């Protein structure tokens, strides 16, 4: 259970694309859903001021190129890259809306 | 030079004119001319055969004059035949797809059409045969492979047009016309089916059964296009109520009828028609929805123009032009070519995008180039578009041999017929060949562009592009397509001028979700959308989560494999249910069966049958978690193939294997065999990946026999090692001059199966490629492993893979294979855990208890012996625990489980033979069970020690011995300190130390340091017995160790105890190829045709040939990590034979074994041997003798040498210490890290003792100071000559003084170590020391004579020159004394060698290298030298320079010459006889009588060794020397290296 | 006479064509001569000891690779072909290559379409310099794409306007052009979803009925608050004149990229000039 609450750096993993699948599997297994009907929602918050629910996974080290994220909203900027403090990957059911 | 050409020309022309008895009806004038030529040939044979003498016929006049006339006549008629072939090819251009020999077969067999039925496959798209009446004079129609047939409206007879071409023209015209007329009727019926609220299933199915699979789909497309066009025309007013909803409604109701039809059982032909109609109508439904959603109300809107529209004009007089297919602004006319029943493709958006881009390119009169990763759908989309427009699409698997001439004839064939060419793997061509082809493609395109101009008229001259210096008519339907995978290994770069000729298109992400949904929907799967939305994300997650393995492939091909397997499983499950419904009760309802069918369970079963077998052990839990997560609540249990399992039990028992079910021993292997069977059913291309010794070969061998006894179909397997032969020998070669195709190995095997003279299609044929896989050779099988199931050759020939042939590969890894090959073959992964160690132990014991060793008292000994080792051969037993610990030690080569076990079993086999020999030697008292128990138990520990630690240093041999002593219960030697490796097991059954087998011998004085004299030591006696055990079993072995350690000496010493073995020396280099072994086989062995096949055995009957490869790991690895000769040797060891490329016949070796020698793989220039080759060969590590051993070895040599002078006998002990100490210091001080040639070994010590012995031989008495001077002089000539830097020479000079003074305290230093140490036998008869001033005056006088008689260039004499001429003179006075002079050019290396050679009477020979010098000239120069120095007994100093090496072949022949003294392949053919005549004549002059050729060659070799001296001069390059240390290893261990360098 | 080098017969044709041309006076071109570096040395020796006709010319198209013999390079005049330095230079090259009679045809709106094609081709091609940002990989957006695009414009404009002197901007088949350019001509080389998304953005922004208005902006916020304005001309000469009057102050904001996309590249090239100036001292 503790392994869920740790924030990993996707750049520091040998296969970062496997982590996304692993989190996708964990959420579906916990809620008894299906893998093919889960979509990804991203919520950018501060590292210290963040809460992780049963479906949110923390990711650090993501860099936003040419844009700044304020209140989970992007705005064009002249900076080469802006470091996102903490990214919460939340898995929710597909809505097809 | 004229008789042979005329003889050959007459031979094949006679066969052409005799095989084709009807060729005279079409070739009247030349038939009479040939009859006159035939009369002349008969007259020639009636005159020349009377006198069987060349002299009797050369004097007859009128022979050469008539021969020239015959040659002109033969050429003229041959040209006329060639002009006739092209003229006949001009009419009915489909003849461009048949070969010239095949075309004459059609020409001469016009009377009988039965022989013509086998060629219609390769002139027509889907016409496999023609239907004829009972009279075989009227062609009623045509037929396809699937059985579908087309009946001509007006049948084409052959009587009205016997001309094969004319009536072959009419059937092609009739097929197009009758297909146009049938389509016109079909569209009329489907128009009634259209614009209707409801469709009756009975009427719809009848119409489907009435027309061909090509016409039903086309009729549906035409009806829908007209309905939408009419609906759009009515809606053209804008803002009107939409009747387009009716068009969508009409499609949906027709889809419902089709969807219910596939649910019930249908005939296979109707079912394919049902599937094609569903696939198209689904596309029509999607398009109509898109039109409705976008509110398209104009027939000219691009949302409708971009879609493919079909227009039918019944008012058109020409039925061929009745149908027009339009996409965007591109307009095409249906070709009406009979395509048979092809597999349609779900029209996914990417396929549509592909259709738009390709059709845009065709309108622009340039080809299309779809590119992307493999599996996307490039070739199929190109083929589908061609089949959509009714074109003839030819698929060619391009590769490097598709040269300019080969492609031109293909383009000529396409242009005349008007076909489509899909050149897959176009970038696999050479870059220069890609550039040259761009000219032909440009010429064709420009001709097409002028064809499309409205000014041109059909009446005006037809557009003709220039192809291959000829005017070739270009049909407007001609097209080029080139699929390609950029970035893949083995692929070239397309030049920019060629790339601008094609409209590229990225085919990277196929729409997997749509392809599946439609495929499942057309197969009768209810809720196909649910399954598609589950199976496509599953494959995406598998690609991400699963580990990255070289044999993994989860692309479209894998999804397709699953979907096709899903359809097969559902049909089988329905049949199984139906068979249950007939036995239990009698109620059968197809509607109910399809209703309660576990479709998800079927899909999982297909996934487990296809995806699971290739999974590694760590990845199986991940995939099964994905299956349970993606498909929750459903589980699948694999069916127990009990029918096959019993057959596996019988085959495994009869081949001494271990069988198990589930978790029992051998259980995992059986599941792998069963998985292999399932892959065979659904895939025609297989691979068995997994580490060496994982049971792969036993898996498919047992499966082949189990299937043979189960299904009753005989199994035939052709095992081919692809990398053991060149690619030309594997697939074939095309002659660049005569354009004649010589079949390769694989092509000959596949062609033989297709022809089936001996009923080949009735047997299960498995072509196994047991070898390494790289994109160089395996991509030629891309079209074979693809659906095309076609093998395309550069000569245009295409061979279809028969349904009973499976292409299988047995590989250990796929780290070099590209994704194209990986995705084309079902993968079965054999991990090392599959074949457990207990599994191998049971196999060895079962074979030991059953197969007698001699060919019974032998078998009884084996059975008693096997029971004794039985407790030690169990899980967690003595052997298994020792094997596990042996993996933790350090070995000179990589350790594999099967190599250790293979060595161990051979030793235990020798133990049983030892027992029988004891019984034979003691007939009255056979060895009892107690003595046998003690002997076997002790020998087992002895065999274990020498098998698991034979290839490790002394420390690891002791470590394994200490570990064994802790765990065994067998009685062991009780010595507190002596390791167990020091003991042998006597035949009586007790441990005996090896020290008892080593005596302190006294070598004879005249045999000091002789090549065949070995002083026995502990290491010598241990390895001699070890090699005896392996050599007596005829198992190949490899000796590993540093050069000079004694690998060759030990083997020859061991072979002396075997009088039935003759050793043949082979010297491998970096350029070594299997040709070197083949040349040895020709000289020493012969081919004979036994009833069981061709057998290669040595000429000497009763003697075993031992091929000793001197440097087995030196041959260069290609860019894919494979040594061709090693793969060749591995084939002849594992399979006991090789393939003769002359006629592609398997040659089985008899009475031949191999012995290998090599430096450790860590040495520079040495490559590690493959694990599949090391499995068969035990490795024994022969290390340098220790200081104690060196003192014993050369203390005996020194004692024998010093017996010449009794006064010096007391200095034998200190002298040996001096040589050993100085040699050790020089070995430590100078290493191979500094210079490549800094190699010091006991060979230097042997040369040291021989050097001192030769100096002391003639001298009667010599003081101690004299002996030190000789000792010091020999040290300088051995350790100082090769030194590079001056500081190193000073180090040697100083330490020589220090070493001599340390061990010889009371000597006269100035008398014994005066610095100008010079020795020469020039001033006097003996090899006494000489003064520098006296030597200089002597050389001055001799140089003056040298100028008068020889080279007249003056020389300036200095101290270095006097030293150098003395060193060169030393080498010239030795047998097989070759020199390697390294120094800056112009330093006098050649002029000194010539001077010294003239001094010693040697004849100087230098090769006259010019610009046109090649390999043939060098061989002639070599053979001249060998003939002079081997037959005429003339001493020759062969002087050769580095600049004289124009090729790697030059060094290879010199490499063999330096070490062996003879090149095995140098004298072959007629000249071998002349050499034997001179060798016999030369032997007669000497005084020896020799009769057999075997003894004459040995005398010739001995003469060349004694006489020929090779002087090699080269510049002192840093990297050049390192390269020369590998390409010509004999330059650094057979030649004395002298570093002249620059002038000081 | 154009001959593709690389085959044995190609060498014989090259020798025959040169021998015929030096006396007759025609032209001979040899393509991809860098694939036969050994034969090039023989060609250079043959050319040196030769006095051909006055009008004879020999062209050797090649790729810039070190395998080309040094002697051949010294004996001939070298021309380096590469993508034009800037948007202004790229448009000028496009207009010069296209024949004047092709642009000025029956519909007066054809000239504007070629200008948009020239601008679109320039913007697409000069985003390749900033390869990680402007695209995702070095696509070969070349002259062949422009020729196919011009043919598509010619084909569909003639189809819609049957010889009429003027065609309404709304009647121009914008969807026909936009779809073909994004799926067949320029979209064929695009192998990525996001690159295809970017390509669709440019085509939809440019090829629209509002491109014929006087207030159309080719680019926005190039520097400060100024933006590139669509020319108000209707003839080919007017558009070429507008290109020649470009400010010669091109920044990545012309292509839509941020102005700092060239900061790294210009720093590296500026440093490289120092090393080049230092290596020949
Ligand atoms: N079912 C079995 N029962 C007992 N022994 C077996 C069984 N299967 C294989 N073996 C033994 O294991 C070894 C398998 O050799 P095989 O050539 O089949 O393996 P492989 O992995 O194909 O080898 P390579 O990779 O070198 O081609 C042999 O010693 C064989 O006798
Ligand atoms: N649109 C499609 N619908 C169904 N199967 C397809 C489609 N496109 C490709 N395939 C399948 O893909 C497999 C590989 O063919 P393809 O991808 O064309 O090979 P390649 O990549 O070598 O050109 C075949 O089984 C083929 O039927
Ligand atoms: N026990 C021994 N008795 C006599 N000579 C030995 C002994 N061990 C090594 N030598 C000497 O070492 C040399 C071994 O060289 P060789 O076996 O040809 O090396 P390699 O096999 O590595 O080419 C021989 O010349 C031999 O004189
Ligand atoms: N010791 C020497 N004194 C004078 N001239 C020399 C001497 N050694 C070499 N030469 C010159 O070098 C020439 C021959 O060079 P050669 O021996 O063929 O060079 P390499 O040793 O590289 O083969 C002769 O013409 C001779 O004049
Ligand atoms: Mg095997």
């Amino acid at each position: 259970k503790e392994l869920k609450n740790i924030h990993v750096c996707l750049g520091g993993l040998f296969v970062p694309e496997a982590y996304i699948t692993a989190t996708r599997q964990y959420v579906a297994q916990a809620n008894s859903w299906s893998l093919e009907e889960l979509c990804l929602e991203v919520n950018v918050t501060t590292s210290q001021g963040a809460t992780l629910d049963a479906c949110s996974f923390g990711v650090t080290g993501l860099k936003l190129q040419g844009a700044t994220c304020n209140n989970n909203k992007l705005s064009l900027s002249n900076a080469i890259s802006t470091a996102l403090p903490l990214t919460q990957l939340r898995w929710v059911k597909q809505t097809n809306t | 030079d004229v008789w042979i050409d005329v003889q050959r020309r007459w031979v094949y022309l006679e066969g052409i004119f005799t095989g084709s008895a009807d060729i005279k009806h079409l070739l009247p004038v030349e038939t009479q001319r040939f009859q006159s030529i035939s009369t002349e040939f008969l007259a020639l044979m009636k005159k020349v055969s009377k006198s069987p003498l060349v002299m009797d016929v050369l004097n007859i006049q009128g022979v050469q004059r008539s021969l020239e006339r015959l040659a002109d006549l033969l050429g003229k008629i041959q040209k006329a035949l060639g002009e006739y072939l092209e003229r006949e090819r001009s009419s009915f251009p489909r003849f461009y797809f048949v070969g010239d020999e095949d075309l004459l077969e059609i020409i001469g067999n016009s009377k009988n059409v039965a022989k013509l039925q086998k060629h219609f496959k390769k002139m027509f798209a889907g016409v496999s045969s023609i239907i004829l009446n009972e009279d075989n004079s009227v062609v009623l129609g045509i037929s396809s492979r699937e059985g579908e047939e087309v009946m001509f409206k007006t049948p084409v007879s052959i009587t009205e047009h016997p001309k094969i071409n004319e009536w072959l023209t009419l059937v092609e015209k009739e097929m197009r016309v009758t297909l146009a007329k049938l389509l016109a009727e079909s569209v009329t019926e489907v128009e009634i089916f259209g614009k209707a609220t409801s469709i009756d299933p009975n009427t719809y199915i009848t119409w489907i059964d009435k027309y061909q699979a090509q016409l039903v789909v086309l009729s549906a497309q035409i009806a829908w296009s007209e309905n939408v066009e009419t609906a759009l025309s009515s809606m053209g007013g804008g803002g009107d109520a939409a009747p387009l909803h009716s068009v969508l409604s009409n499609v949906e109701v027709t889809l419902n009828v089709l969807a219910d039809s596939v649910l019930m059982e249908q005939p296979p032909l109707r079912r394919r028609k049902l599937e094609h109609l569903i696939t198209e109508l689904v596309h029509q439904r999607d398009v109509t929805r898109s039109l409705i959603k976008s509110k398209i109300d104009n027939a000219k809107s691009f949302e409708w123009l971009s879609q493919m529209r079909f227009y039918f004009d019944p008012k058109q007089t020409d039925v061929l032009q009745q149908l027009s297919i339009q996409m965007a602004n591109a307009k095409f006319n249906y070709g009406f070519e009979y395509l048979g029943v092809q597999d349609k493709l779900v029209q996914t958006p990417l396929t549509d995008r592909c259709y738009l881009t390709m059709t845009q390119a065709l309108e622009a009169r340039l080809g299309g180039s779809p590119f992307g990763p493999a599996g996307t759908g490039k070739t199929e989309s190109v083929k589908a578009l061609g089949h959509q427009l009714g074109r003839f699409v030819l698929v060619f698997n391009c590769d490097e041999t598709f040269d300019f001439q080969a492609m031109g004839r293909i383009f000529v064939g396409l242009c005349q017929v008007g076909a489509w060419g899909c050149f897959d793997e176009f970038n696999r061509l050479e870059e220069r060949m890609l550039s040259a082809v761009s000219q032909q493609v440009q010429c064709i395109q420009e001709a097409l562009r002028e064809h499309s101009n409205p000014n041109y008229d059909k009446t005006s001259a037809p557009i003709t592009c220039e192809l291959l210096n000829k005017q070739v008519k270009v049909s407007p339907d001609m097209a080029i397509f080139i699929t390609m995978n950029p970035g893949y290994a083995g692929r070239s770069n397309l030049p920019d001028n060629l790339k601008k000729l094609f409209r590229s298109l990225a085919m990277t992400k196929p729409d997997r979700q749509l392809i599946a949904q439609v495929m499942l929907y057309s197969q009768g799967f209810r809720t196909a959308e649910v399954l598609a939305n589950k199976i496509v994300p599953f494959f995406k997650l598998c690609d991400e989560q699963l580990s990255s393995q070289s044999h993994y492939d989860f692309g479209l091909r894998a999804l397709k494999s699953v979907l096709v397997s899903a359809g097969n499983v559902k049909r089988e499950r329905i049949q199984k249910i139906k068979r249950e419904k007939e036995e239990r009760g009698e109620a059968v309802d197809e509607g109910e069966i399809a209703e309660n069918l576990p479709e998800q369970e079927i899909l999982i079963q297909s996934v487990c049958e296809t995806m699971v077998p290739k999974l590694v052990a760590e990845d199986i839990p991940l995939l099964f978690s994905l299956l349970s997560d993606v498909f929750p609540g459903v589980q699948y249990h694999r069916g127990e193939m009990t029918a096959l399992r019993e057959e596996l039990k019988k085959v495994c028992q009869e081949m001494y294997l271990t069988y198990g079910d589930g978790e029992e021993v051998g259980g995992m292997w059986v599941e792998k065999v069963l998985q292999l069977y399932q892959i065979t059913q659904i895939n025609h291309g297989l691979m068995m990946v997994g580490p060496s010794g994982s049971g792969k070969s036993m898996a498919w061998r047992v499966l082949l026999k189990a299937l043979e006894r189960l299904e009753g179909v005989e199994g035939v397997a052709h095992i081919i090692d692809p990398k053991a032969i060149s690619k030309d020998h594997l697939y074939g070669t095309l002659d660049p001059n005569t354009r004649e195709w010589t079949d390769g190995l694989f092509t000959h095997v596949l062609r033989k199966i297709i022809d089936s003279v001996r009923g080949e299609l009735q047997k299960r044929q498995w072509i196994v490629f047991d070898g390494d896989v790289d994109p160089e050779w395996v991509e030629n099988l891309n079209s074979v492993l693809d659906d095309n199931k076609l093998l395309t050759l550069p000569n245009g020939e295409r061979l279809s893979l028969p349904p009973n042939v499976r292409i299988m590969f047995e590989v250990q890894d796929l780290k070099y294979a590209t994704l194209a090959t990986v995705s084309r073959c079902g993968m079965v992964w054999f991990s090392e855990d599959v074949l457990s160690t207990d599994m191998i132990f049971n196999n060895f014991l079962a074979r030991l208890r059953s197969i007698p060793l001699d060919e019974s008292p032998m078998l009884q000994i084996q059975r008693d012996a096997a029971t004794i080792m039985q407790p030690y051969f169990t899980s967690n037993g003595l052997v298994t625990k020792a094997l596990e610990h042996a993996f933790q030690l350090e070995h000179i080569m990589d350790l594999t489980r099967l190599r250790c076990l293979g060595s161990l079993f051979s030793m235990l086999h020798q133990a049983c033979r030892n027992v029988a020999q004891y019984n034979a030697n003691h007939p009255d008292f056979p060895m009892q069970i107690e003595q046998l128990e003690r002997y076997i138990q002790r020998y087992l520990v002895y065999a274990i020690l020498w098998s698991l630690s034979g290839d490790s240093r002394l420390k690891m041999r002791a470590e394994l011995g200490e570990y064994i002593r802790r765990i065994t219960t067998v009685p062991l030697p009780t010595a507190p300190n002596i390791p167990i490796i020091d003991y042998e097991v006597s035949i009586s059954g007790e441990w005996s130390p090896w020290q008892a087998k080593v005596p302190q011998i006294e070598v004879e004085t005249h045999k000091v340091a002789a090549p065949d004299v070995v002083v026995p030591t502990l290491d010598t006696v241990r390895h001699e017995a070890l090699l005896y055990t392996w050599l007596a079993e005829h198992k190949p072995l490899v000796l590993c160790g540093p050069p000079g350690s004694g690998k060759t000496m030990t083997l020859f010493s061991a072979l002396r105890a075997l009088p039935d073995m003759e050793v043949v020396g082979l010297n491998f280099s970096s350029a070594t190829t299997p040709e070197l072994l083949l040349k040895t086989f020709d000289h020493y062995c012969e081919y004979r045709r036994t009833p069981n096949g061709v057998v290669l055995a040595p000429v000497q009957l009763g003697k075993w040939l031992v091929l000793f490869c001197d440097e087995i790991n030196l041959p260069d690895m290609d860019k894919y990590g494979t040594q061709r000769v090693i793969s060749f040797i591995r084939q002849m060891v594992e399979h006991g034979g090789f393939y003769r490329t002359s006629d592609q016949t398997w040659v089985k070796l008899e009475r031949i074994q191999f012995v290998g020698a090599c430096n450790p793989p860590t040495d520079p220039g040495r490559k590690p041997l493959s694990h599949r080759f090391l499995r068969h060969v035990p490795v024994v590590y022969v290390d340098y003798p220790g200081p104690a051993s060196l003192t014993q070895i050369y203390g005996t040599f020194n004692r024998a040498m010093l017996r010449l002078i009794p006064s010096l006998r007391t200095y034998a002990e200190p002298l040996t210490a001096a040589m050993v100490e100085f040699y050790t210091m020089s070995q430590e001080r100078f290493t191979q890290d500094t210079q490549p040639h800094y190699i010091y070994s006991p060979r230097e010590m042997t040369r040291w003792v021989r050097g001192i012995f030769e100096a002391l031989r003639p001298l009667e008495t010599l003081p101690v100071e004299g002996l030190i001077r000789i000792w010091a002089h020999e040290a300088l000539r051995l350790f100082q000559d090769r030194l590079v830097e001056d500081e190193e020479r000073r180090w040697t000079d100083e330490n020589i003084d220090t070493v001599a003074l340390k061990h010889f305290p009371n000597i006269d230093r100035e008398k014994a170590m005066s610095r100008p140490i010079l020795y020469s036998n020039w001033l006097s008869k003996d090899y006494i020391p000489v003064d520098q001033e006296e030597l200089r005056d002597y050389v001055k006088a001799r140089l003056k004579v040298f100028y008068e008689e020889e080279l007249d260039v003056p020389l300036v004499l200095f101290n270095e020159v006097l030293d150098h001429v003395l060193r060169i003179d030393r080498i010239f006075r030795q047998p097989q004394g070759h020199l390697l002079l390294i120094g800056v050019s112009g330093a006098g290396k050649t002029t000194l060698s010539r001077f010294v050679a003239w001094m010693n009477g040697l004849s100087v020979y230098q090769i006259k290298v010019h610009r046109k010098y090649t390999g043939e000239d060098f061989d002639e120069d070599l053979r001249t030298v060998l003939r002079r120095s081997g037959c005429k007994n003339e001493k020759i100093a062969f002087i050769m320079d580095e600049s004289n090496v124009l090729d790697s072949g030059f060094l290879e022949r010199m490499n063999t010459l330096l070490a062996n003294g003879e090149v095995p392949g140098l004298f072959e053919g007629d000249e071998y006889a002349t050499l034997m005549t001179q060798c016999k004549e030369g032997a007669q002059k000497e005084g020896l009588m020799l009769d057999s050729h075997e003894e004459l060659y040995k005398w010739f070799t001995s003469q060349v060794i004694r006489n020929l001296h090779v002087v090699f001069t080269m510049n002192p390059s840093s990297e050049g020397l390192k390269d020369r240390a590998a390409t010509s290893p004999a330059l650094f261990n057979r030649c004395v290296l002298n570093w002249f360098g620059d002038w000081s | 006479t154009s001959i593709a080098i690389g085959s044995a017969e190609g060498f014989n044709q090259a020798d025959k064509a040169i021998n015929t041309a030096v006396k007759s006076g025609r032209w001979v071109m040899l393509k991809n001569v860098h694939l036969a570096p050994g034969w090039l040395m023989q060609l250079e020796k043959k050319l040196h000891s030769l006095q051909p006709h006055a009008c004879f010319r020999l062209f050797l198209t090649m790729e810039i690779n070190p395998k080309v013999p040094v002697n051949l390079l010294r004996a001939g005049r070298i021309f380096v072909f590469e993508p034009p330095p800037g948007v202004k230079a790229n448009m000028l090259r496009t207009f010069s290559s296209i024949p004047v009679s092709r642009i000025c045809k029956s519909p007066n709106e054809r000239a504007r379409l070629y200008f948009l094609l020239a601008w679109f081709h320039a913007i697409i091609q000069e985003r390749l310099r900033y390869a990680p940002l402007g695209w995702s990989k070095k696509y070969e957006f070349g002259e062949s794409d422009l020729r196919s695009a011009c043919d598509t414009v010619d084909t569909w404009l003639d189809d819609t306007a049957k010889g009429r002197q003027n065609i309404s901007p709304d009647k121009i088949p914008w969807s026909a052009l936009k779809t073909l350019m994004a799926q067949s001509i320029y979209g064929g080389r695009v192998d990525n979803e996001f690159d295809q998304r970017l390509l669709n953005t440019f085509l939809e922004r440019l090829f629209t009925t509002r491109s014929f208005d006087s207030e159309f902006k080719l680019a926005c916020k190039v520097d400060g608050h100024k933006d590139i304005q669509m020319p108000d001309g209707i003839r080919r000469e007017e558009f070429v004149q507008w290109v020649e009057l470009l400010p010669d102050t091109q920044t990545p904001s012309w292509l839509g990229l941020p102005n700092n996309a060239e900061r790294v590249l210009l720093t590296t090239q500026g440093v490289d000039m120092i090393s080049k100036m230092l290596k020949m001292q």
